């Protein structure tokens, strides 16, 4: 507006502070509540539905920014889009960077961009972050480094259904993905009804191995509607 | 080495020694006698060994001459201070030492709360000491950081001096500086302002202490 | 009990909170002051004394003496209005309706001249349609909304009783300048923030305003 | 409950539920009259002796297999899993023998999936 010095701490600026000031309970909040959820956008521009924003969140623990179905990944344009988003849904922030191999837009090998990228999600003190376990290690060392206080959700999509649940071929990326992330999320494909079920028996078996460490586990398609 | 001859001794001990021995011979227990003065100095590391034994005595012992023991690991002359505390015996922090009142051993607190020894071989091996006449069994938090010094300490205690040891488990980065950059007119003053009311912290502005603090 | 429903003195919400291993916990809140904070802030018109200004918003007032006044004085608090002017029968019932508030600014308004530059922005009735107001109550009541610019200084009534719709002090107001909100839209606000704090799940706020005027609600 | 089991005979209906507890002689009374009527042969596993993974329901299985048209097994779920091992099971029985169809469920508000 250019009356910023005459206001008192807006809503839109205390949630950002409170995220990098290491006083968000975005995490524990969510993991102390029985269903939880995020709802995930796919617009191309925030402006553009900003009277929309509010009624989407409702229900949801926090708003995904697939930043890959934006109409432009220019950092600056980027951080407007969360700095509008956070002021408009007033819940935390899923920041999401969906590469085409994982059934996104953003181009899997443009690597210089995906850091810039991932650190325009990070300085503007986004509550979650989703990095996929795709990416080379040395962005995974950058990011989990300069990852403050936001919670890395470490990701992989199985698009062409190459992994099992019940066979464990998905332990490599989980391993990955424990020592990367605060949170898991694995996602897979269902065929048939059995599929949904040997999900839900493998993520039984990771959280009482791993406790600390929550986890998302879905099947895509109208098969895995269960998951 | 001069342990043995200067504070010992002093504290009722039979201390015999030849060229290339010393053999010490403990009072009855409970009856050491409390030393009024012990400047030590030439034994820097072993005020914490003496500081345990003069717990024990009967009357008010001083230790001096160990300023070195502050930055030496941990705060070990307030570490000292505090720890024997959960015996109950109150100690007094000097310039350059520290004052303890002893107490009979029988009537010892209970340390319920459990000796934390702030990662200090010195620390948890000089509790040791005092948890062998202890009326309350004394847990001693951190046992592997003897091995600093001595890993096979509490072999020796058991084995040697047959003192029945038991394991458990132990029953026990926010609010960091904010630097703000930019330029001036930014809107970096507001943001500074609205986080020290947000955070109820105190705001500094940089340049303004740069010409306090130069005049 | 919350902090809000103890100083205020009221609970009206009773949310259960489920302490595993242990048996379940009843908690009293109360979203009566939380909903006109909500109605004052939102549902009267943009360009509102809220709207416009920012905490110290200065004056206020709160006529009735009931526990409805009680909660009123802690909703204007939180929106930072102060001094906050009381109109009632007595000094005996506005004693014991101040009990509990300190450092908020209580004061009684039983003349018009007392409130000379600082007169109130916001009002907040209590009192009942179907009692008729009394004649020295009135007469502090009427001068408050004439005073002024009310239109253009942005001033709100706020009417707790929702039967009628438009009550006799809101009619009077209105003619006056002054924005009215019913009692209803209070009542949605109120419930709205009950549903939150019994759900974990914030709708829409048109949603719950609906469902109280009978617009979209199951019935 | 013979006499009641011959109503429902007689009455023409068009499914008939006797329970495979019931004694062998009632079991072959109402099997050898049953005519046109579709017979399901069912067992209620109220106090939740009996589990879908372990197989210790095929003893009740392979008796309602010989007496039914329709197998009718219902147990208890305690968690959900209960109701993933119950799927799996009758999965199984119904590969092994197509021609028997099975209602199979479990009570609680836990096996509502079921």
């Amino acid at each position: 507006d250019g009356s910023e010095a005459l206001l008192q701490p807006p809503a839109d600026f205390a949630r950002f502070v409170k995220l990098i000031a290491g006083q968000s309970t975005h995490l524990e909040d969510v993991r102390a509540k029985k269903h939880s959820f995020f709802v995930s956008l796919t617009v191309p521009n925030v402006a553009d539905a900003l009277d929309i924003i509010p009624r989407v969140v409702v229900g949801s623990d926090a708003v995904e920014l697939r930043v890959d179905l934006l109409e432009s990944y220019e950092p600056e344009f980027v951080a407007r889009q969360v700095a509008l988003l956070r002021a408009a849904a007033q819940v935390p922030i899923v920041y999401t960077v969906r590469t085409q191999s994982q059934g996104g837009k953003f181009p899997d090998e443009d690597y210089d961009l995906a850091l810039r990228l991932y650190q325009t999600g990070l300085r503007s003190g986004v509550e979650y972050l989703d990095l996929e376990m795709t990416m080379p290690d040395h962005i995974l060392q950058a990011v989990t480094d300069a990852k403050g206080f936001t919670s890395i959700i470490a990701s992989h999509h199985d698009p062409q259904c190459k992994l099992s649940w019940k066979s464990g071929s998905w332990i490599p990326f989980y391993n990955k993905a424990l020592q990367y992330g605060d949170v898991i999320k694995l996602v897979g494909v269902a065929r048939e009804m059995a599929d949904n079920f040997a999900l839900t028996n493998f993520k039984a078996k990771m959280l009482a191995a791993h406790d600390n460490k929550p986890m998302i586990a879905l099947n895509m398609g109208t098969a895995g509607k269960l998951s | 080495a001069r342990f043995a001859v200067e504070v010992l001794r002093p504290m009722g001990c039979a201390v015999e020694q030849t060229a290339t021995s010393t053999t010490v011979t403990g009072p009855p227990i409970g009856t050491l006698k409390a030393i009024p003065h012990v400047d030590m100095e030439p034994m820097t590391d072993a005020f914490l060994t003496a500081a345990v034994l003069a717990a024990v005595a009967d009357g008010t012992t001083q230790i001096t001459g160990i300023a070195n023991q502050r930055v030496k690991e941990c705060n070990r002359i307030a570490a000292m201070k505090d720890q024997l505390a959960k015996f109950g015996v109150q100690c007094n922090e000097l310039e350059d030492g520290i004052e303890v009142i002893g107490k009979p051993y029988q009537e010892l607190r209970n340390p319920v709360e459990g000796i934390y020894c702030y990662d200090d071989h010195r620390v948890a091996m000089s509790h040791s000491v005092l948890s062998t006449i202890s009326p309350h069994p004394v847990l001693i938090l951190e046992r592997e950081c003897t091995a600093k010094t001595w890993p096979g300490w509490w072999d020796i205690l058991s084995q040697f001096f047959k003192v029945q040891l038991d394991g458990e488990e132990d029953p026990t980065g926010t609010d960091r500086s904010i630097f703000i950059v930019g330029m001036r007119g930014a809107g970096k003053s507001t943001a500074g302002r609205w986080m020290s009311e947000l955070l109820k912290r105190p705001l500094v502005d940089l340049d303004a202490e740069l010409e306090r603090r130069e005049g | 009990a919350t902090d809000a429903a103890r100083t205020i003195g009221a609970v009206n919400t009773i949310i259960p909170q489920t302490r595993d291993g242990s048996t379940t916990t009843l908690v009293g809140d109360n979203t009566d002051w939380r909903g006109m904070v909500h109605a004052l802030l939102h549902s009267s018109g943009s360009g509102s004394v809220v709207q416009r200004t920012a905490a110290p918003r200065g004056a206020a007032m709160v006529v009735g003496s009931g526990g409805t006044a009680r909660a009123a004085i802690y909703a204007l608090h939180d929106l930072g209005f102060a001094p906050i002017w009381i109109v009632a029968r007595s000094e005996e019932r506005v004693a014991e309706l101040v009990r509990g508030f300190d450092g908020y600014d209580l004061r009684r308004m039983t003349s018009p001249h007392q409130g000379k530059d600082n007169m109130p922005s916001v009002v907040i009735s209590t009192i009942p349609a179907t009692q008729p107001i009394d004649p020295s109550m009135r007469e502090v009541i009427v001068e408050v909304l004439k005073h002024g610019h009310p239109s253009a200084e942005g001033k709100v009534l706020l009417e707790m009783a929702y039967q009628p719709p438009r009550t006799p002090l809101m009619t009077l107001a209105e003619d006056q300048g002054w924005r009215t909100v019913g009692g209803l839209e209070v009542l949605a606000a109120q419930g709205w923030y009950q549903f939150q704090l019994w759900t974990g799940i914030t709708p829409l706020y048109e949603e719950a305003r609906a469902a109280v005027m009978g617009e979209d609600s199951v019935e």
